[PDB]
């Protein structure tokens, strides 16, 4: 009832919220929903003698993510932070505090994508499928049909490189490409601070939370930060005004933590419209940009 | 949309569908909320308990997203006629198999000319405040104590002059591209080709094209009376406008 | 001879047009109506431009609901907390009304600020298409519609702009044997600026995005050596338009 | 040090100067750097024969 005279703060809150949460979907579904059809590998994997084995999906795992993906999701330590379940086990004999149930009986919930990472993979299981039965062309319409070795053969007439010299050292270079493809799985089997770009994507939202959730300690002022204890202690004439300023401090909290998940999401969405112009432009196609895509002839 | 129908379903986030007559105290509650927890056609989501939704084995575009791969929509078609609010797992595409082969290859024979449409803002709406009036609004000892504040109202109005001016280069660096207005020549013939619908039309006051006249007409753009308002404000309307 | 040039940017031979100039004039005027019938039927395509409106209308009637506010104070009118009160409890009841308004003030301010990064992120986007697909033709795989991209053309909107794409689009396609190269005379031939296909029993060379076969000689080819190093090589003849010649 | 050839600019691929690979363009004066070898042309001994 003290906090019906405040009035219009918590809709704008909350709209703020929802629209940053709208727009996170919005970029998933830009990077990734690209493609058309789901297009699907063929069961024979002779693509000129280039082994993609550690690229394509693998059907032994439940989840149809490859050896690198696989990879990739061990290294971030992501935490439970919701996404599934997360009400009953704080009913239940967990006894501990677990520092996201905390948050879910302060009224902090986080909700989970609407894309799974199930169909986040099925999206790059079609686009590696395209990108490596049709080239190029499944990019600017239909899917055209070509053999790998007559694709690289393009890939270096694009760079000025003539086509003779990718059918006289073929071998070779299917050679050099899957001691890269070991190299990479090497480099991501010892160092998990490789992927500390997602490391802090993670760590800021749940730090902020948080801060958010250790500031209602605080007193602002007042002679309490319990909020039965002054209604308690005191008689309306004093409690309202004791209240005041817990309400004010919190509220001014929550305002500081909508700023700061505002500028944190135009950053994470310029950085998504990069991703999908990274995906457009160097996995649908060849880029004639210099260091845009890897540093040498792309 | 409520110009639609009145049924609404319900989603209870986190809560699993046996503990949902427990997370809501719903013996104290009315019983047109009851309904909403009874039981009848219940699925239990990633997301949560979904409550008022008729799962299908289908698989449609998301329509209203609810979340984890789960979207519902309001289906025309559903049982033997008797609208309601279906849910499904959202369909990614058609599933297609390209027929690779080391000595085959698909090359087109004919061709198509696509135009399509791309739309991008540019600029926003100017403001401007008037910090005495909207703080005191025509109170002298309020203004008399607001003095004492400080430098707050400098500030504020510094950064929307700032975001006034930004505007203004926004549109000046997207359409002042070119030094010279080049215009076309009397007769309309190139090469077969039809711009009719994209060069200006003199028969209008404002000289557009057909077009940019439908694209004006689309946006309800309001006028925001930066175009001499206050004569219509001073006068008694019954109808006040925002 | 501009279109001929587009095509040309495109990997398309320029007489593909000249031969096909009435159709690719009758699809693009059928392509407009499309779009006129579009946008005179639909009109939710609009709506990024829209919500440049709605934000700046819902955003100020909330900065009016403002002043209904307390703030903790006895009355949101200012003349009663003067006329009802003695000046020092005057001044702190008005003190928070003060510091009210001018918070709420504040946070207007800062969501224009966020707002106006967001629109002149989307301006400097929009002059980027202007610069290079207006101005030019695009190279970049879907910039600029989707397909290999011809023209674009600008049109003015409240608040923004639109852009008429036109690309070009391949639509039927065919099946062919295909080879890396022919070992003629135990030399072999790789083709300059098209691929080797076959139909059954003859062989011919072809540009990638549009199918017109033509005799394989010596001129749409060049020759790196044996063909013990190709894998997946052929045997076929190399036409010689010199060989004539030698017999007069 | 020997023999003047013509390749390609991202890989060392050798060939003979002829006029099948190269082009013609005005006199020798203007040119600064210019250096002088023969141009083998292929019609000639064939039309010859
Ligand atoms: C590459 O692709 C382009 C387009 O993608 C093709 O160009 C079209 O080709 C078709 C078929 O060759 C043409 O269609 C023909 O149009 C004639 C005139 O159509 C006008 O008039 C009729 C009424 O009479 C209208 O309904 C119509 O909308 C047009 O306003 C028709 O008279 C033809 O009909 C005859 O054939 C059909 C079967 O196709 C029979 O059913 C009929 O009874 C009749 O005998 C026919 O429909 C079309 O005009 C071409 N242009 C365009 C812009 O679409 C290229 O042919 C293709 N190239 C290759 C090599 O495949
Ligand atoms: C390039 O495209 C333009 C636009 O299609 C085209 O110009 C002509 O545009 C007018 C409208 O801008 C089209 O409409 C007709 O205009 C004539 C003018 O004499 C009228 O007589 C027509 O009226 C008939 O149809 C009405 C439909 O409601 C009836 O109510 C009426 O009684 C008449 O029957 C009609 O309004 C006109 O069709 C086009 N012209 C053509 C040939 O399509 C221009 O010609 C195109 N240029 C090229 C090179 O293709
Ligand atoms: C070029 O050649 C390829 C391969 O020869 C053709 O692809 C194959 O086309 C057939 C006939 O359309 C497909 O068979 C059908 O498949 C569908 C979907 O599974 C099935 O429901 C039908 O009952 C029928 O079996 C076949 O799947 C397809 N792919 C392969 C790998 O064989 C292609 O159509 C040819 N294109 C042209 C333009 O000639
Ligand atoms: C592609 O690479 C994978 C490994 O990246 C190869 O799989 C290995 O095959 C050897 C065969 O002697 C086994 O000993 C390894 O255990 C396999 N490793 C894994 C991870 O499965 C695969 O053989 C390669 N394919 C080709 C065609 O060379
Ligand atoms: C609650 O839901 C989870 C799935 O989200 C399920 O694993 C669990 O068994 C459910 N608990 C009960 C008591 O039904
Ligand atoms: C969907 O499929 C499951 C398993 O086949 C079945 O139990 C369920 O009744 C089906 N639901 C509908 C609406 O068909
Ligand atoms: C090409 O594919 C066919 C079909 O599987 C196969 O028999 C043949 O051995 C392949 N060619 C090479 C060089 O592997
Ligand atoms: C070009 O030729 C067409 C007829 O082919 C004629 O109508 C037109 O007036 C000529 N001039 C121009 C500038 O289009
Ligand atoms: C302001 O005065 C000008 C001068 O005649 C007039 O044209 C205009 O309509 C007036 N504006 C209003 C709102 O009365
Ligand atoms: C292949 O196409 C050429 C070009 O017209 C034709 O002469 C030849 O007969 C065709 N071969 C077969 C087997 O159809
Ligand atoms: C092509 O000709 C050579 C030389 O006669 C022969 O050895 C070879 O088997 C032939 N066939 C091929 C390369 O398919
Ligand atoms: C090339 O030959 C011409 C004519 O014999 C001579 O004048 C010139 O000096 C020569 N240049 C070089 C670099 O040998």
């Amino acid at each position: 009832n003290l906090l019906l005279q405040y009035g219009s703060f918590c809709t704008q809150l909350k709209r703020a919220l929802t629209g940053i949460a709208v727009e996170q979907d919005k970029n998933t579904q830009e990077v990734f929903a690209q493609v058309k059809q789901i297009y699907k590998t063929p069961p024979i994997k002779y693509f000129g003698g280039f082994n993609f084995s550690q690229i394509l999906p693998d059907p032994s795992k439940p989840s149809k993510r490859s050896f690198i993906e696989d990879l990739l999701f061990n290294k971030v330590t992501l935490a439970d932070a919701g996404f599934i379940k997360q009400y009953g086990d704080c009913l239940g004999d967990i006894a501990a505090r677990d520092l996201i149930c905390a948050q879910k009986f302060k009224g902090l919930t986080v909700l989970p994508p609407l894309l799974t990472d199930e169909m986040i993979a099925q999206y790059t299981s079609a686009l590696l499928a395209g990108t490596i039965t049709s080239g190029w062309t499944f990019g600017a319409g239909a899917a055209l049909q070509i053999p790998f070795a007559m694709q690289m053969a393009y890939r270096f007439n694009g760079i000025g490189v003539t086509q003779n010299v990718l059918y006289e050292n073929q071998k070779l270079i299917a050679n050099q490409f899957n001691s890269a493809i070991g190299k990479i799985q090497d480099s991501l089997s010892s160092t998990a601070s490789a992927l500390g770009k997602l490391q802090d994507v993670v760590n800021h939202n749940a730090q902020a939370l948080n801060t958010l959730v250790k500031q209602l300690s605080s007193k602002f002022g007042a002679i309490s930060s319990v909020l039965n204890d002054i209604f308690s202690r005191l008689d309306k004439v004093e409690a309202e005004v004791q209240i005041d300023r817990l309400i004010t401090g919190r509220l001014q909290s929550l305002q500081t933590y909508v700023t700061q998940q505002l500028i944190r999401a135009a950053e994470i969405r310029a950085s998504a419209n990069l991703a999908a112009t990274k995906m457009s432009e160097c996995v649908l196609g060849q880029s004639k940009r210099v260091d845009f895509c890897g540093k040498g002839y792309h | 949309g409520t110009n639609t129908s009145n049924q609404v379903a319900v989603l209870y986030q986190g809560v699993n569908c046996t503990e949902v007559p427990v997370a809501i105290h719903a013996d104290q509650l009315t019983p047109t909320w009851r309904v909403y927890s009874t039981g009848s056609n219940v699925f239990q989501t990633r997301a949560g308990c979904l409550i008022g939704a008729e799962y299908v084995n289908n698989s449609y575009e998301c329509d209203i997203p609810i979340g984890a791969g789960i979207c519902a929509s309001y289906q025309t078609q559903t049982k033997s006629h008797s609208q309601s609010i279906i849910a499904y797992t959202m369909s990614l595409g058609a599933e297609n198999s390209v027929a690779y082969s080391n000595n085959s290859i698909a090359i087109p024979t004919n061709f198509t000319i696509s135009v399509t449409t791309e739309i991008l803002p540019v600029s926003m709406t100017k403001t401007s405040v008037d910090c005495t009036m909207y703080i005191c609004g025509d109170s002298t000892e309020c203004s008399n104590l607001l003095l004492q504040y400080g430098s707050f109202c400098t500030q504020l109005k510094r950064a929307l002059t700032g975001i006034a001016v930004e505007q203004d280069k926004n549109t000046q660096e997207v359409f002042a591209q070119v030094k010279q207005i080049y215009k076309t020549p009397p007769i309309k013939y190139f090469g077969g080709f039809n711009f009719s619908q994209i060069l200006p039309d003199p028969s209008k006051p404002s000289k557009r094209s057909f077009i940019e006249d439908l694209l004006f007409n689309k946006v309800t753009l309001a006028d925001a009376g930066f175009i001499k308002q206050y004569g219509d404000c001073l006068g008694d309307i019954a109808a006040r406008d925002l | 001879m501009q279109m001929a040039y587009r095509f040309n940017g495109i990997g398309v031979t320029q007489n593909v047009l000249y031969e096909n100039q009435k159709l690719i004039a009758n699809q693009f005027n059928s392509a407009i109506g499309k779009i006129q019938d579009s946008l005179s039927s639909t009109a939710s395509a609009l709506g990024k431009l829209q919500d440049v409106v709605n934000h700046n209308a819902q955003a100020l009637n909330t900065l009016v609901k403002q002043l209904s506010s307390k703030f903790g104070a006895i009355s949101s009118v200012l003349n009663d907390i003067f006329s009802r009160l003695d000046k020092v409890e005057a001044e702190v009841q008005i003190d928070r009304l003060i510091t009210g308004r001018l918070q709420s003030l504040q946070t207007y301010v800062t969501q224009q600020l966020i707002r106006a990064a967001e629109i002149r992120a989307s301006a400097n986007l929009a002059a980027t298409k202007m610069s290079e697909c207006v101005l030019g033709q695009s190279k970049r795989v879907d910039f600029c519609g989707k397909g290999y991209h011809l023209m674009s053309f600008p049109q003015s909107a409240p608040h923004g702009v639109v852009f008429l794409h036109v690309t070009y689009v391949p639509a039927q396609e065919k099946n062919f044997t295909t080879a890396p190269a022919i070992c003629h005379d135990g030399k072999a031939h790789f083709p300059r600026e098209g691929v080797f296909v076959s139909n059954g029993t003859h062989w011919f060379v072809t540009q990638r995005n549009f199918y017109e076969p033509q005799i394989i000689t010596t001129d749409n080819t060049f020759v790196s050596g044996n063909c013990d190093v190709v894998i997946g090589i052929v045997n076929n003849t190399v036409y010689d338009p010199l060989q004539p010649e030698l017999d007069s």
